[PDB]
């Protein structure tokens, strides 16, 4: 027991967690309020020999997000956290990886184009000057 | 080159840091170009037409200006930031 | 008569009875492939 | 049975702030990392540079156990974010953004040749004999 | 040679700002990949290919002595165009060389070593395929391997050299006045004839 | 042919002989670690190297629009009439004129040579 | 814009993958930088081609090259590339009507 000791209790319990890759707009909407304690519901549907994961955006947040799972046997992932009181702990071990994709295809690029244009605002360009500086 | 490369080159240049102990910084941000101008003997600027450059053996050149922000620190918990627009 | 022609090679018995017993074969194998003339 | 058609849906919560930050720890598959023997471990910043902008050093079971070094992922997730779902008694998923991504690899422990010693071997680097013997002499 | 032809053909790297080339595996050691499996994973993506594995054996033996990242960095620093006075400074110089001078297009950030190892391994992987005859050698005459420097890029090449002189000139002008104790005039510090 | 890596430091394992037992052992360097060799062959090189090109051929080539396609060589695995044929055109062969066929049916990357 | 779109689609970053996955996947190069790997090269090229032809995210002068044999997709955006306009043909028919 010391300051640098790692609380490996989470590893002992073999707690499982899911790693999800999501776009910025979904997180940006969450970052808008980020304090209401609710951003949506995660729905998982399973069949006899197939499983599908999808996420629905909150109606208030807006004012379909299908999920695709990925193999995790090629790399072993673990999640750990550092406490502000200098007490590191291991939350658990990743058991599945998922990715989020946009339901729309055509108009979705329009939102991306705005982001690319928005990120282009700091891109300064030379300005033509009508009158020579005196 | 004029619209992007010149501005990127100026932006990508590292700020000039100088220490005496007063400290001086120079940061170049915005690049301006005027239309090709020719200065007469009296010093009066005038637009330079390409034919006049050809006839009078002039160089068809446009003045280049850069906005320079200078910040000086004199270890006296005061910072003075003066900007020279269109240098 | 055999469809495959073979030639087994081993180091002298006197030396067996200094460089390396394994690497030396590679040096011989590379040396015999090119330097040796049939 | 129910498992053949079970459907599960849980609420998602995004707390504004957490006392402890969340970052991903990645181990290569070939490492065969096992936590059963991880009785004790130590994680601290490196001292080679001699803080928040330096690599992380991981030690397991003191000097006896394996030592791993973590390096921050150079590629930034400007257009991407990572979230982790953790089971809770209330039954609602909780997502925490990934503050950092770290890649850890094992560090071998043994009498590694020193910089001064390597100088002598550089003479025989082109022509060396019995690669096994070089370590025995050291 | 006796042992020269036994190991086979070894791969070296000619990094910028180094007088003499270094073994390829050493560069991987400097980048932070010590174990052979970790290095080979960035070079050979299919371990089931015995042909590729043999091609890297001589390279591994050449850099067998160097077994630590700091040892490898010192070796790279020792051969630098400006050898360090002490061992510690040599490592710092080698780190800077790989950080910025080596494969800069991959990255220049302090945490881009992994990306540079993959691309460097890809360079080795591409070399092995050419050596193994699996991929045809690149054609210099092939015109998709060519680029045309038009007026813009040509002018941009001049501007940075001329802008660096401008920034150097103002540094020199300001340093004289700052050392003298008096502030300097920015307008007077700029030499307009440098760019014009 | 098999390449073995140490289980301690993940370094190369090189062949070694133990005079006590006279059995090939793959011993790690700078790791005082040893393993029981089983292949019994430490080195092999094929000068002729009659390596099959079909193993090298990638089934994805069937999607190449620049390759010729023939209906006269149906796929054996699935019977698809269409096939994409090409030459190895790889160095070290010295004679590259025979055609290798790849089935164009999706999900059937069958490769064969006549 | 190319890198942002590639990350959004099913392209795995080099840092976040194990080397064992690189064998089957196709390397993705953007301006000579190995950005990542992708498991469905054919679909990606169709998507990349579609965007360029619609001029949505990919400008006209961006060249996407897939080396099917080498399992590599090379995307080039830099200057100095010489190109010419060619009529697009689909299903043995000109899209020009
Ligand atoms: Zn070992
Ligand atoms: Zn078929």
């Amino acid at each position: 027991a010391e300051r640098g000791e790692l609380d490996l209790t989470g590893a002992k319990q073999n707690t499982g967690v899911w790693l999800v890759k999501v776009p910025k707009y979904l997180s940006q909407q969450w970052a808008k309020a980020s304090g209401r304690g609710e951003v949506g519901k995660l729905r998982i549907a399973k069949t006899q020999g197939r499983t599908e994961v999808s996420f629905t955006l909150n109606e208030d947040l807006a004012n379909e997000h299908p999920f695709v799972l990925q193999s995790v046997g090629g790399q072993t992932l673990t999640v750990f956290t550092e406490s502000s009181s200098d007490k590191l702990s291991l939350e658990g071990i990743v058991v599945q990886r998922a990715e989020c994709r946009p339901a729309a295809s055509e108009n979705y690029m329009r939102l991306k184009r705005l982001q690319i244009e928005e990120s282009s605002k700091p891109v300064r360009l030379s300005q033509q000057l009508d009158k020579v500086v005196t | 080159f004029i619209q992007m490369s010149v501005q990127r080159i100026v932006e990508d240049a590292p700020p000039i840091d100088l220490q005496a102990p007063p400290r001086y910084l120079l940061k170049f941000e915005q690049i301006y170009l005027s239309k090709p101008t020719h200065w007469e003997r009296d010093g009066a600027p005038s637009p330079m037409m390409p034919n006049e450059a050809r006839l009078r053996n002039l160089t068809y050149s446009a003045p280049l200006y850069v906005d320079i922000t200078k910040t000086v620190i004199k270890e006296g918990e005061e910072q003075l930031q003066t900007q020279h627009q269109k240098t | 008569n055999a469809e495959k022609l073979v030639l087994r090679i081993r180091i002298m018995n006197s030396d067996e009875n200094k460089m390396d017993d394994d690497v030396f074969l590679r040096c011989i194998e590379s040396n015999m492939l090119t330097d040796m003339t049939l | 049975g129910p498992s053949s058609q079970n459907v599960t849906e849980y609420v998602v919560r995004v707390p504004k702030n957490t006392t402890k930050k969340y970052n991903i720890m990645a181990f290569n598959a070939a490492d065969k990392v096992n936590f059963a023997t991880w009785n004790q471990a130590r994680l601290e910043r490196d001292l080679s540079n001699k803080p928040e902008d330096q690599p992380w050093l991981l030690r397991v079971n003191g000097k006896s156990g394996r030592k791993f070094k973590g390096i921050k992922k150079g590629g930034v997730t400007e257009n991407t974010s990572y979230y982790i779902f953790t089971q809770c008694p209330d039954g609602a998923f909780e997502a925490f953004p990934v503050h950092n991504w770290y890649n850890f690899t094992p560090l071998a422990r043994h009498r590694t040749l020193t910089a001064e010693e390597a100088e002598e071997e550089w003479e025989r680097r082109n022509k060396v004999l019995n690669h096994f013997s070089i370590m025995q002499q050291r | 040679g006796a042992k020269k032809s036994a190991i086979g053909q070894r791969i070296v790297a000619t990094l910028p700002y180094i007088k003499q080339e270094v073994p390829i595996i050493i560069v991987f050691r400097a980048l932070g990949f010590v174990s052979d499996r970790d290095i080979l994973e960035h070079i050979i993506y299919d371990f089931e290919d015995p042909e590729m594995m043999e091609m890297v054996k001589p390279s591994l033996d050449e850099a067998f002595v160097i077994q630590e990242q700091n040892v490898a960095l010192n070796f790279i620093g020792s051969r630098g165009a400006k050898p360090g006075v002490t061992k510690e400074k040599r490592i710092k110089y080698a780190k800077e060389v790989l950080q910025k001078e080596m494969l800069p297009h991959v990255g220049v950030s302090d945490f881009c070593e992994t990306k540079k190892a993959y691309f460097l391994g890809y360079m080795v992987h591409r070399l092995l395929l050419a050596a193994l005859g699996r991929r045809e050698l690149d054609d210099r005459d092939h015109y998709g391997n060519k680029r045309l420097d038009l007026a813009g890029p040509l002018l941009a090449f001049l501007f940075r050299g001329m802008f660096k002189n401008l920034l150097k000139e103002v540094r020199i002008y300001a340093q004289k006045f700052i050392d003298r104790g008096k502030d300097f005039n920015l307008e007077l510090a700029i030499k307009t004839r440098i760019i014009s | 042919v098999g390449i073995r890596f140490c289980q301690e430091c993940n370094n190369m394992l090189y062949p070694k002989e133990d005079k006590e037992n006279r059995i090939l052992l793959y011993a790690c360097r700078n790791c005082d670690y040893q393993q029981e060799a089983d292949n019994s062959c430490i080195y092999v090189n094929k000068i002729t190297h009659e390596v099959d090109e079909l193993t090298q051929i990638i089934a994805d080539v069937s999607q190449d629009p620049t390759l010729p396609r023939t209906e006269d060589h149906p796929c054996q695995k699935c019977g698809h009439k269409e096939a994409v044929f090409f030459q190895s055109h790889s160095a070290r062969a010295e004679d590259a004129m025979r055609l290798y066929y790849v089935c164009t049916a999706p999900h059937c990357g069958h490769r064969w040579t006549e | 814009p190319i890198l942002e779109f590639l990350e959004e689609w099913s392209m795995e970053n080099l840092e976040e993958i194990s080397p064992a996955a690189i064998a089957d996947a196709t390397k993705i190069f953007v301006n000579g930088c190995w950005v990542g790997i992708h498991k469905d090269p054919e679909q990606l090229m169709n998507t990349l081609r579609k965007l360029r032809r619609q001029m949505d995210i990919i400008v006209s002068e961006v060249s996407m090259i897939r080396d099917i044999r080498e399992r590599e997709i090379r995307i080039y955006t830099d200057a100095g590339r010489i190109c010419r306009p060619l009529l697009i043909v689909e299903k043995q028919k000109l899209l020009l009507k």
